[PDB]
């Protein structure tokens, strides 16, 4: 069995859920290593979303090389992972066995629910240039962590009319502000540094950056599933959003969103 | 002087009928209602992709009052073509109904008029009346509204849980609209889609076969039509049989609560 | 001008707006002595709606604004509706809503004070204008009807959510009739007609001559029904003859509402 990659899960949802958090592009690059899998989707040099599932999440996880990489159709991949329905019942799990022989071979999925077995042969492609946003904690001007739960309603009410979203972070008031500028309408969303939602606040300077809102819109998927989110901008003005997601087995996984500023 | 007048006064019956109506409203935009002294059939013989649907109700299991007169004593039947959603919208409030009356009328023009007498605590109940436009089908056209002949199936197999099948073909449809369905006498049934960049096969087993080599009988079909049939079934039927005629057609035969439903899906191209 | 709303009153104000957005495209706002008046009109000027929120509807109500003024303005209904778009997000996270305006300010300010100290400020643009008015007299209407909105809601349930016009008519035995209305031609595609016949006991009041009947816009009526049903209020209808307007009214202890709809001739 010369399989570059082999993975198994008693619960596909410990993979499909995370992958849905970054599903805004039809294609994604998969990077596997002894430590786990990283799926990446990019929006033409402006946005990058990464989901990482540590090897510890799987029941079986082995890579026969230093690293293995391939491109796949994320949409098809997610369609297959939920081949048995998206409203499973308590005690009703769909197990998964992933196998990727090697360069030039299709990704193989084996899923079973109640004894019914689905076999999927998803062709793989040659990876492409994957952007690099080196958000070093040494480049981070301001950093903040919010309680995801209480931001969902508010974040979905961001005036999509405005073409930009302006973020303000500062040791002075307002502490954290999201602003839009749509049809005959200026709007602001303010979060005080002493908020119950504010679990961590580390802004040591006043920064005001703008971003094209539609580029940030897909970051909502990850927000909904997360329970925490840290927000960071660097000296270049790039935005970094890190979501902490807890799977059904209490384990923790992260999703990361990077976005270049608007000028 | 053809005529039809029926009434339903039983709650469970009123709901059963409503469910059946909601079902055909799913399987076909337009259908033909055949009325006989003892039955009521909903018929769809849309030939394209000549998929056909034959539903049959035993009048006595629903109506406490039933009366009709065909076109002539010799051929004592009536065939009315109607828009399915029309009949469903009419049964919309039957949940809180005391009684239901159906009657072929001709006020402004031929209609199947449905009157829903709503539940009430007084002597005067609220009444909902719906005039459903129908087109009477002439005897000459009755020939193309007979239930399809059932050529003996190469394989006849019990179907798996329909909800599960629905989910699977739902997702497969997102990948392709062509589907191969195959089964054998060993209780195995597979759903399969093959495209250039992705293949998916779902294996159902231990399904059982009805009494009377293990190579499978298969047939390529329009997935959208299979989805349609499954989408229509609101609940897993008492008896659900899949009959396949290798490379020619799949025939579904369901029997849920004395109401049979025969769906026919022909092979592709 | 300053209006501060709290408690459930914030959610009801939001509903009034949703309900208003189903009539017109422009929201007219007049802080009056006896309350905040919100009005709108049809794109064809055949429909008029008005909600008057009495002073005690607010925690703080100050109609007069410092500086030469007597506020009468119009604002893009869409912009205002966005503020209250999610009746869910309201019901939960929003505690206080404050609407303000200064003589030297150019924008109208709506500020939602949310849980956990979160605050959302909306700066809406407006146009000073003349008071929006309509002509109608309920007192001179020969026919009227009064029934709990929940009941009329049930009366309208059989029709399609997409039905545009409906006919209201009085039958014998004091039965009230609601019938779907359509146009068009000896062509095919004849529409299914639906009719709802209600008992006389379903109306708290009914003063109309049999044979009397009017036809009006259901999509617009539903705007008032939705607000009235939830608030569990009684609704009145005052009408005349085809061609004259129909007046739909509701009255709570802290607010008044009127929807004046046209009827076909
Ligand atoms: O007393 C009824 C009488 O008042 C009028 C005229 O003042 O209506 C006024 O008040 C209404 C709200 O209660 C406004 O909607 C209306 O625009 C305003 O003129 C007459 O219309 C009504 O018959």
């Amino acid at each position: 069995d010369q399989y570059s990659l082999v993975a198994s899960l008693d619960n596909v949802r410990n993979l499909s859920t995370i992958l849905k958090a970054i599903h805004f592009r039809e294609h994604a690059t998969c990077f596997a290593t002894k430590n786990g899998i990283k799926v990446t989707v990019e929006n033409a040099k402006c946005v990058q979303a990464n989901a990482f599932i540590q090897a510890g999440i799987f029941q079986e996880f082995k890579v026969q090389e230093e690293s293995v990489t391939f491109r796949i159709n994320l949409t098809v991949l997610l369609d297959c992972l939920s081949i048995f329905g998206s409203s499973p019942m308590p005690g009703t799990l769909t197990a998964l066995r992933m196998c990727y022989q090697g360069y030039g071979y299709p990704l193989m999925l084996f899923l079973e629910e109640g004894g019914v077995v689905t076999v999927c042969k998803i062709n793989t492609q040659e990876p492409e240039e994957t952007l690099d946003f080196d958000f070093c904690s040494t480049n981070v001007i301001n950093k903040i962590i919010l309680q995801s739960e209480g931001l969902r309603e508010a974040f979905s009410e961001l005036d999509m009319t405005s073409e930009v979203l302006q973020i303000t972070m500062s040791p002075d008031k307002p502490y954290f502000r999201l602003s839009t500028f749509g049809n005959a309408g200026s709007s602001h969303l303010d979060y005080p540094k002493d908020s119950d939602l504010m679990e961590a606040f580390h802004c040591n300077q006043t920064q005001v950056n703008r971003y094209k809102i539609s580029l940030l819109k897909p970051s909502t998927k990850a927000l909904v599933l997360s329970c925490k989110v840290s927000i960071r901008t660097d000296n270049r003005g790039f935005l970094s959003l890190q979501y902490m997601i807890r799977n059904e087995d209490g384990q923790i996984c992260f999703v990361e969103y990077y976005c270049c500023p608007d000028e | 002087h053809m005529k039809f007048r029926a009434k339903i006064v039983d709650g469970a019956c009123l709901n059963h009928f409503t469910r059946i109506s909601n079902m055909i409203a799913k399987l076909a935009k337009t259908c033909t209602l055949r009325i006989s002294p003892d039955k009521l059939n909903f018929i769809l013989c849309d030939k394209l992709g000549g998929v056909s649907m034959w539903c049959e109700l035993e009048q006595e299991n629903f109506f406490n009052e039933f009366q009709m007169e065909g076109v002539s004593a010799e051929n004592n039947e009536i065939y009315l073509e109607l828009t399915s959603e029309n009949l469903s919208r009419a049964l919309k409030t039957a949940q809180n109904a005391r009684a239901l009356k159906i009657k072929l009328t001709n006020k402004h023009f031929p209609c199947l008029t449905v009157s829903v007498e709503l539940l009430s605590m007084s002597s005067s109940s609220r009444i909902v009346t719906h005039d459903i436009p129908i087109k009477v089908i002439p005897r000459k056209l009755w020939k193309d509204l007979q239930e399809p002949v059932v050529p003996d199936p190469d394989v006849s197999i019990y179907l798996p849980v329909l909800k599960t099948m629905k989910s699977v073909v739902e997702k497969m449809k997102n990948i392709s609209n062509h589907l191969v369905i195959e089964a054998n006498l060993d209780g195995e049934l597979n759903l399969k889609i093959e495209t250039e960049l992705v293949c998916v096969t779902t294996h159902f087993k231990d399904l059982g076969n009805p009494p009377l080599v293990e190579h499978m009988a298969e047939v390529h079909i329009d997935i959208r039509k299979l989805l349609q049939f499954l989408a229509g079934q609101q609940v897993n039927p008492t008896k659900a049989l899949c009959n396949i005629v290798n490379n020619k057609m799949v025939h579904f035969d369901l029997l849920h609560e004395d109401v049979s439903l025969q769906y026919f899906i022909p092979a592709l191209s | 001008m300053k209006c501060l709303v709290t408690g459930g009153n914030v959610k009801v104000l939001g509903k009034a707006v949703h309900s208003l957005s189903r009539i017109g495209d422009e929201l007219y706002l007049e802080p009056l002595e006896d309350g905040l008046s919100l009005r709108t009109v049809n794109s064809s000027r055949s429909a008029y709606a008005c909600f008057l929120f009495a002073p005690l509807f607010f925690q703080q109500y100050q109609a007069a604004t410092p500086g030469q003024d007597l506020l009468r303005c119009k604002i893009l209904m869409k912009s205002f509706l966005s503020v209250f778009r999610s009746l869910a997000m309201l019901e939960k996270t929003v505690e206080k809503c404050c609407i303000s305006l200064n003589g030297r300010s150019s924008r109208l300010v709506v500020q939602l004070h949310c849980k956990f100290g979160v605050r959302k400020t909306h700066n809406l643009s407006f146009q000073d204008c003349e008071s929006l008015q309509a002509v109608f007299d309920p007192a001179s209407c020969p026919h009227m009807l009064r029934a709990p909105a929940r009941v009329l809601g049930e009366a309208v349930l059989p029709f399609s959510p997409a039905l545009a016009e409906v006919t209201l008519g009085i039958g014998r035995g004091r039965r009230v009739i609601l019938r779907s209305y359509h146009e068009e031609a000896d062509s095919t595609a004849k529409a299914m007609v639906t009719e709802m016949c209600l008992g006389e006991e379903d109306f708290q009041q009914l003063q109309a001559q049999e044979g009397v009947a009017i036809t009006f816009c259901l999509k617009e009526f539903r705007g008032l029904l939705s607000f009235a049903e939830s608030a569990n209020l009684n609704l009145s209808i005052h009408f005349d003859a085809p061609g004259r307007p129909a007046i739909f009214t509701i009255k709570d202890s802290l607010l008044d509402g009127h929807f004046v709809l046209a009827t076909l001739s």
